[PDB]
Parts: structure tokens; C-alpha cells; sequence
């Protein structure tokens, strides 16, 4: 009778508002399960976000909160869009449950990745992908955690980025968090990480796509390493000598590479015939993928760079490319602790603005 | 050069 409802999806409860029905699942997030749904009003498909008492962990809370303000200052195109928060409970005393609605596109990379693309399509959507990353970026944002179980694309061929729990500034300032397959060395072997963190991953995933497969794949956290330089080859001294010892030691005493070459990495069996004029060959996404899966961190492809590059650039829309970062209110940082329940508060404070 | 509008997903 009153403002909400409801459903039992698996040992999952959904209380949400009458206005949003007909639930099936969807995924997981970082640390939400997730659910496509019917908007009455809007009459419009949506997907859910539900947090379980997020306040309950230092964990959750903080990689909660950001999700949430993340989420509302965020403002582009290529990010999915959040189009409301709530919660049922009556007050911080009686508070715990959040949900989050965001827009629901068509699909996600999974299964682009299953079929051969055009060229064109192909460029789009990295375009797309790196002019996103742009976003956060130009606001000091990292994502930190981009794969294609995060990228959703539109039967237009509109792609989007996803999940928010992972995005923030450098550091170190958190172990296993990352996906395996996608970790940049730089995190492989904990050395700390900055911003062309991310162009890792869109080679992995740009190569998976190409690849038809996992790039750097590997069966433990420790396998991962030797997958990487099995392809890309063993790095440099003058990289070594910025790994900690501890580490080092035993990275210098894994068997000496050359790797491949990007070509032989990436052979053109696998590319489709040519653009009209040039920009969009075979060799240039090569060169491509060579300025992005580059083992040193230190000397690697910016965005902007990624952006100039020959085979992205001929889609180059500045308002695209560079309109205004987001806008945090700095009183929150993606770093500082806090207690036990000063997060309980922090959260349904933040829940009270947007809804 | 045109940005594409379609993608499939079979």
C-alpha cells in the first residue's frame, strides 16, 4: 500500500519502487547484484544496482560512496547513466539497502568481442571506450577496473562504460581487486599505478577483440606475469630496478624473452580487409596496440594520445574529446578512512541528496 | 568516412 514492493528474485529480496517491475537478473557488479526492470512511468527499460548494507565494510562503504557520487557528477555520453538512487528504510536508524538505476543498453563486449568487425566498428568503439576514459581522467578519476564485463554497447553501436566501486585517484594507495587478466604490470607486481593504467586494459581488450580471446591470459595472479612477457617479452633493467627487491628478485629469475612482435602477435588472419583510404589498416591498430601493451608503465600511450593516434583520430570530435570534467565537491576524496558507522551516515547523506 | 549506427548482435 505505501511507497514500495517486493519481489523474490532467487535468495535475493528486491523491495524497490511500484513504479519499476517485471525483474529478471542481470549480473553482479563489484559488489551489487543487479537487475533489468520495467519503468512504468519513464516506460523504459532499466537496469539495478541493489547494495546490501554497504556500511557494513570498509570495503563496501568506501567503494560504495564513490560509486554514488561518482555516479551523479559524472556527465558523458560513454559512461552508463544513472537516472536514480533510493532506499526503503525510514531513517539512518532503520537504514541499510540501496539501489541504483541506470539506463540498460542493448549488450556488452563479451560477445562483440564473438564476432569480426569492420574496421570502422571496431575503431568506434575503442574510440568511444578512450573518450570516456578521457572523462575521468581530465577529473583526476582512474577507473582502474575496465573489461568487457564493463563495456555495454547499443544496437547503434553507442558503447558505455560501467561500475564505480574501483574508480578514483593514484596511488598505491588494496590488493586483488582488479581483474586478473587486464592487470597492468604496474599492479601485477604491486609497484603502484597512475593513469595510463587504464590504456592497458583497452589493449587487452582492443586484442581480445582482435585476438578473438583473452589477451594475457593466465591461470593464477603469478601466471599472469609470465603470460605477459611470454607475448610481449622480458622488460628492461632500467625497468627492473623500479620493482621492489622482494619482487624483483624473482621477476628477473623468470627465463629471459624477446616476445613476439605485435604483427606475429597479431597477425592479419584475423584483421578484415582495409578501409578506403588508409588511417584504418591492419598495420596502424598494430601500431596501435603497440603504443598501449607496453609492459613499462613509464613508457607508455597517453589518451590524448590515443586520441591523436592515426586510427582513432578520424572520428576526432572535441566536444567529444574535451568538454568539462566532472565536478566533485571536494569535501569527499577517494582515500581518507573513516568508522564503523561514520560511513552509515556518510552514505544515506549522500542517498538523501539524490533522492 | 561515416560513423556507423548499426551493430549486430545476433
Amino acid at each position: 500500500d505505501n511507497n514500495f514492493y517486493s519481489v523474490e528474485i532467487g535468495d535475493s529480496t528486491f523491495t524497490v519502487l511500484k513504479r519499476y517491475q517485471n525483474l529478471k537478473p542481470i549480473g553482479s557488479g563489484a559488489q551489487g547484484i543487479v537487475c533489468a526492470a520495467y519503468d512504468a512511468i519513464l516506460e523504459r527499460n532499466v537496469a539495478i544496482k541493489k547494495l546490501s548494507r554497504p556500511f557494513q565494510n570498509q570495503t563496501h562503504a568506501k567503494r560504495a560512496y564513490r560509486e554514488l557520487v561518482l555516479m551523479k557528477c559524472v556527465n558523458h555520453k560513454n559512461i552508463i547513466g544513472l537516472l536514480n538512487v533510493f532506499t526503503p528504510q525510514k531513517s539512518l536508524e532503520e537504514f541499510q539497502d540501496v539501489y541504483i538505476v541506470m539506463e540498460l543498453m542493448d549488450a556488452n563486449l563479451c560477445q562483440v568481442i564473438q564476432m569480426e568487425l569492420d574496421h570502422e566498428r571496431m575503431s568506434y568503439l575503442l574510440y568511444q571506450m578512450l573518450c570516456g576514459i578521457k572523462h575521468l581522467h581530465s577529473a583526476g578519476i582512474i577507473h582502474r577496473d575496465l573489461k568487457p564485463s564493463n563495456i555495454v554497447v547499443k544496437s547503434d553501436c553507442t558503447l558505455k562504460i560501467l561500475d564505480f566501486g574501483l574508480a578514483r585517484t593514484a596511488g598505491t594507495s588494496t590488493p586483488y581487486v582488479v581483474t586478473r587478466y587486464y592487470r597492468a604490470p604496474e599492479v601485477i607486481l604491486g609497484m603502484g599505478y597512475k593513469e595510463n593504467v587504464d590504456i592497458w586494459s583497452v589493449g587487452c581488450i582492443m586484442g581480445e577483440m582482435i585476438k578473438g580471446g583473452v589477451l594475457f591470459p593466465g591461470t593464477d595472479h603469478i601466471d599472469q606475469w609470465n603470460k605477459v612477457i611470454e607475448q610481449l617479452g622480458t622488460p628492461s633493467p632500467e625497468f627492473m630496478k623500479k620493482l621492489q627487491p622482494t619482487v624483483r628478485t624473482y621477476v628477473e629469475n623468470r627465463p629471459k624473452y624477446a616476445g613476439y612482435s605485435f604483427e606475429k602477435l597479431f597477425p592479419d588472419v584475423l584483421f578484415p580487409a582495409d578501409s578506403e583510404h588508409n588511417k584504418l589498416k591492419a598495420s596502424q591498430a598494430r601500431d596501435l596496440l603497440s603504443k598501449m601493451l607496453v609492459i613499462d608503465a613509464s613508457k607508455r600511450i597517453s589518451v590524448d594520445e590515443a586520441l591523436q593516434h592515426p586510427y582513432i583520430n578520424v572520428w576526432y570530435d572535441p566536444s567529444e574529446a574535451e568538454a568539462p570534467p566532472p565536478k566533485i565537491p571536494d569535501k569527499q576524496l577517494d582515500e581518507r578512512e573513516h568508522t564503523i558507522e561514520e560511513w552509515k551516515e556518510l552514505i544515506y547523506k549522500e542517498v538523501m541528496d539524490l533522492e | 568516412p561515416k560513423r556507423p549506427t548499426t551493430l549486430n548482435l545476433f
